């Protein structure tokens, strides 16, 4: 029969040094090895911005084991993968080849995030690809905007930039680099993920090779909440605008209330070229706009903090009209005018969609290195459902009301002749 | 300790059934909570006469707008509320409909997807709304100086014939189609022999058997006889487009030989060396010390921001070589250095390098086959392509075969001495003309 | 920490009397010929090293000119003749030699 | 010196000695056409016509 | 679900040594492309999108 072999179970394993050990035997012919680091944005400070995306372009620069060319030879005569996948708390270095050759992709990680040389000469070359870098990620719109969303919500570090500031391109030290490693790349900050890897021989390596200390302690400096708005006149033939309040801390119950909200809102699209008919905030604006828009439920979810809202694309004169319909509609949830059906149906979209979402091994690792961060646990997919089902109607009401509530935070760029203040909303 | 040969075995066998009016139906059973069912058409713009070249495109547009079980709003509600994502494409060859769906809502997207492939409602306030989106479209495409340089391609290299053609179809088609053009296409096209609804995920075979015989049958009674349409072969012409305009920041330059197609052995050894040669982006990390003798001297001497090759493939023919974006003053380096690698490719080809390429193709065919929706697709373009899906054991075994003995051969049959289809666009005045391409094609010490 | 190893010493410290380059206030390194290797290992060197060396190499080709030497107590010592360039050229023959084995396979 | 000396190295002359064979074969012919070199062109069966 | 592509929202980079660099997760443009008149943003000194290492047999 074609039935295949019964799926075996994730390994879990805390260190006492507080290292995190998953690792799951998928019997996959490729392998996925993660190690994720409590060293994202949000850990720099103003004397040195920008060093974590140098750092994140640096995968590539000689190791103490291996030689900058011995790298990239090494891991292409395999046909493996070596990727950095930084977040405004997280950095992730995933390295991906086919089962046999791990040992090989395994010491080249090991290296490169514990023992990298950072030569002089060697990151003076590569200072030009935090140009190169940035320019390919901010020709999207939406990459200046969240970026000045964050700048504008916080003071502190989730404020912080995620590319390097112009003025720091050219400046990032070899030593900042250093100070950057030695303090966040450390056992208590760290986690080790497998797939495809057996748990004794992870659990091995992090034993061996990833006992370091001497970092630094908690989730750093409390990321302390403003608000405030950013604006950017662009001459962009379209708005982009942002409109965000305070939400929750993931892990914690009225974080799940939020995503819930976000999905009763409207998310993402699901049929392609779709009217949206179940996107709450699409047919509010919809309404009273017929000119080209987009509307979309924003949820972002942080360690100490969380920003939900709703992120707008239209025509530089209809940018009120969709900035109002858009929050009016939020009020209405606020108000109290949410249906049962209507949760019921977000609430299929949120499963269905994290179920999706860890579908592949390059998904699944991404969410179990996240889950180790973050909860220093994993929850299988079953649970997180149930979590999902324990959300009451009144909570994701409640959730509207927080939002409606409390000082926002705003980014806008385009012609902004028509784009209101927060003032004026 | 489980080895990567031991691997390739431990995934299930695609489970194939063919229904009596002609509908294949294939399953690939997973332990996965959520799947993705689809139907995939033999049929693209190669299958289209020059009056009716955008027929295709026009029905996707409209194949989720309603049905006569399900008008206007009602298919988008029922997919959008169970948390499924209801997905779309046409290529030159193949057609296809798919929704990422819940295992446990399998029989629902079976029952939408019938909706939508047999019951088409082709409203005629619907199809006059989407011939102003698909001239929208149409405008936005012409931005997009990398889908314009293929285009472009196509159009140069297999010159008057059906294959010349884009999916899209010319301006004048999109205005012009009527009501009665589209169901005339549907009606020849839509035919249970030329389709297959291919699943992967959390699914039993038997259940996907039960449910194309629920919602598939009612296709034969009597069938085809009267018009039977197989595809005539398309002549590829050495030839060259050249869209010259200085005011785009960067060119494109698409240059192809012909490729043997889809069935022919040899595309795994092609596909070896187009690993070896590779693809190049400015934001690459390897810089000089990059495997790819192109890759590395690309970003050494900043001769573009990026290079790829392709092995694109259609019934009987294709399109194999490079397509790159370049500063004005690089075009003539860039062909000189990819050149002078199919040359190297062709006469003196090593064994490393070609280890290299085959590990490449290991890590990009399983990479690629990577959750539901990607085993899915492989499942319905396979079985129009091959007939059969091609086991990752025998891809393997193929792959395995191909020593530097090979590459140069094949590469050989195919590169050396032949008449390349060129597309160029943008600022162009320093891409080479044609007869120096065409020379480029061969080596004087060989 | 021989007699004779003192003696080979001595020796070494004659012909590098004898070479004369300190008499031009130069250093060894200072004095080698430009290759690919050599050309990369300045271009590694940090600021204040380049700064001295570009000085010195002035310094030298000024006296070259005038057909003069420097005051005997302005000579290199062999002693204090710092070997600057060793540890970087050293580590760019280390590459070429890895990329050489490399295209070898 | 050292450096040529490896498994790519052997091939790379494999793949190129039939190539430098045939531009021997080019140049032997070649030099004795245009020399009109008799030793070995009284050999040949059509070229033979030159009876002292 | 403790991710930023699970809660689909805040912006993710990627550099790697052979494939492509990406930019972030959720917010709307999907559904913007589909009122049809955004024209993408040119090849300005810039890279290539959709990747590369998703090649069949």
């Amino acid at each position: 029969a074609g039935v295949p072999p019964h799926p075996q179970d994730l390994e879990f394993t805390r260190l006492p040094n507080g290292l995190v050990i998953a690792s799951l035997e998928n019997y996959a012919p490729a392998s996925r090895i993660g190690l994720f680091i409590k060293a994202g944005s949000r850990y720099e400070n103003s004397n040195n911005l920008g060093t974590s995306h140098l750092l994140r372009l640096a995968s590539s620069l000689t190791t103490k084991g291996a030689s900058s060319f011995k790298i990239t030879r090494g891991i292409e005569a395999v046909g493996g993968k070596l990727s950095v996948t930084s977040t405004r708390e997280n950095m992730a270095y995933t390295v991906e080849c086919l089962r046999d050759d791990v040992d090989i992709l395994m010491e080249f990680l090991l290296n490169v995030t514990t023992a990298p040389e950072f030569r002089r000469w060697e990151v003076a070359a590569l200072q030009p690809q935090l140009r190169i870098d940035k320019a390919v990620a901010l020709q999207n719109p939406q990459a200046h905007v969240i970026e000045n969303l964050h700048a504008a919500a916080y003071r502190n570090a989730l404020a912080n930039s995620l590319y390097c500031p112009d003025y720091r391109i050219g400046k990032v030290t070899p030593v900042e680099l250093h100070d950057y490693v030695q303090n966040h790349f450390t056992s208590a900050r760290m986690a080790l993920i497998g797939l495809g890897v057996s748990h004794p021989v992870l659990k091995q390596v992090a034993e061996q090779f990833l006992n370091i200390r001497g970092g630094l302690g908690l989730s750093g400096a409390k990321a302390k909440y403003h608000g405030g708005e950013i604006r950017e006149q662009n001459g962009d033939s379209l708005v982009h605008a942002a409109l965000v309040a305070e939400s929750a801390a993931i892990g914690s119950a009225e974080a799940n209330a939020f995503s819930v909200l976000q999905h009763v809102l409207g998310a993402g699209p699901h049929v392609k070229r779709g009217s949206n008919a179940t996107s709450s905030l699409y047919q509010a604006v919809a309404k009273g706009v017929h000119q080209p828009f987009d509307v979309s439920a924003f949820n972002a979810s942080y360690s100490d903090s969380g920003l939900f809202g709703f992120y707008t694309i239209s025509q530089a004169a209809s940018a009120g009209d969709v900035i109002k319909a858009a929050y009016n509609q939020v009020k209405t949830i606020a108000q109290g005018n949410l249906s049962n059906p209507d949760v019921q149906a977000a609430k299929n979209k949120l499963k269905a969609g994290y179920l999706m979402s860890v579908e592949s091994s390059e998904g699944f690792l991404d969410e179990v290195g996240s889950q180790a961060l973050a909860a220093g646990s994993y929850t299988p997919p079953s649970t997180v459902l149930q979590q999902i089902d324990a959300v009451a109607d009144a909570d994701v009401i409640n959730a509207a009301k927080k939002f409606v509530s409390g000082r926002k935070s705003m980014a806008a760029s385009g012609n902004l002749g028509h784009t209101p203040f927060i003032d004026e909303l | 300790t489980a080895t990567y040969a031991q691997a390739l075995q431990s995934v299930p066998e695609t489970q194939v059934s063919q229904l009596d009016n002609g509908l294949r139906v294939a399953s690939e059973q997973s332990s996965q909570p959520t799947c993705t069912v689809g139907v995939w058409i033999d049929a693209g713009s190669r299958y289209e006469s020059e009056k009716n070249n955008g027929a295709g495109y026009f029905v996707e547009h409209l194949a989720f707008k309603g049905t006569k079980n399900r008008p206007g709003n009602a298919l988008e509600k029922e997919v959008e509320s169970m948390g499924a994502h209801l997905n779309a494409y046409s290529t030159r060859e193949h057609t296809a409909y798919y929704i990422k769906a819940l295992s446990k809502d399998l029989p629902k997207a079976v029952e939408l997807l019938a909706d939508i492939v047999q019951n088409c409602s082709l409203e005629d306030s619907q199809i006059e709304k989407e011939r102003d989106v698909i001239l929208q479209e149409l405008q936005e495409n012409d931005t997009s100086m990398r889908d314009v340089v293929f285009n472009y391609l196509h159009a140069t290299a297999f010159q008057g014939t059906p294959l010349a053609q884009s999916v899209e179809g010319p301006s004048e088609n999109v205005r012009k189609l009527s009501r009665a053009d589209l169901t005339e296409y549907l009606s020849r096209h839509y035919k249970a022999p030329r389709m297959v609804l291919a699943a992967a995920g959390g699914l039993e075979h038997r259940q996907l058997l039960d449910l194309a015989q629920k919602h598939f049958s009612g296709l034969s009674g009597t069938y085809d006889e009267d018009a039977v349409p197989t595809l005539s072969p398309c002549r590829f012409t050495g030839s060259q487009i050249c869209h010259r305009e200085d005011g785009l920041p960067l060119a494109h330059v698409a240059i192809a030989v012909e490729g043997p197609g889809w069935a022919h052995p040899d595309n795994v050894a092609l596909q070896v060396a187009n690993a070896i040669i590779g693809h190049y982006d400015c934001t690459y990390g390897g810089g000089a010390h990059l495997s790819s003798p192109l890759a590395s001297i690309a970003a050494t001497n900043k001769l573009c921001q990026s290079f790829q090759t392709f092995n694109i493939c259609y019934a009987d023919t294709g399109l194999l070589g490079a397509h790159f974006v370049c500063d004005h003053m690089s075009i003539d380096d860039m062909m000189f250095v990819l050149q002078g690698q199919w040359m190297r490719l062709c006469t003196s080809a090593t064994e490393s390098e070609v280890l290299r390429g085959k590990n490449l193709l290991r890590n990009a065919l399983v990479s690629h086959l990577d959750g539901t929706t990607p085993v899915c697709e492989d499942i319905g373009r396979s079985l129009l392509t091959y007939g059969r899906r091609i086991p990752l054991a025998e891809w393997e075994s193929r792959i395995a075969e191909v020593d530097a003995r090979v590459v140069r051969e094949v590469c050989s049959k195919y590169f050396y001495d032949q008449c390349p289809a060129v597309a160029g666009f943008g600022p162009i005045e320093q891409l080479p003309d044609y007869n120096r391409i065409r020379s480029g094609m061969f080596w004087l010490r060989f | 920490v021989s007699a004779s190893s003192r003696w080979l010493e001595g020796i070494r410290k004659w012909y590098y009397n004898a070479a004369g380059f300190n008499k031009l206030g130069l250093m060894r390194d200072d004095t080698i010929h430009e290759n690919d290797d050599v050309k990369e290992a300045i271009r590694r060197l940090p600021e204040n090293l380049y700064d001295d060396r570009v000085f010195r190499i002035k310094r030298a080709l000024d006296l070259s000119m005038r057909q003069q030497i420097l005051p005997k107590e302005q000579w290199t010592k062999y002693e204090e003749d710092k070997s600057y360039l060793e540890p970087y050229l050293k580590e760019v023959i280390r590459e070429r030699k890895e990329r050489e084995e490399w295209a070898k396979k | 010196l050292t450096r040529f000396l490896g498994p790519r190295y052997r091939q790379l002359a494999r793949n190129w000695v039939p190539t430098a064979q045939l531009w021997g074969a080019v140049g032997a012919v070649g030099l004795v056409w245009a020399t009109d070199s008799r030793l070995i062109l009284d050999w040949v069966p059509y070229i033979n016509g030159k009876f002292k | 679900m403790l991710s930023v592509a699970a809660r689909s929202g805040p912006f993710a980079p990627v550099l790697s040594a052979t494939s492509r660099g990406v930019a972030g997760a959720l917010r709307p443009l999907v559904q913007a492309a589909v009122p049809a008149t955004s024209e993408s943003p040119v090849l300005d000194l810039k890279r290539s999108v959709l990747c590369r290492e998703s090649l069949r047999g």
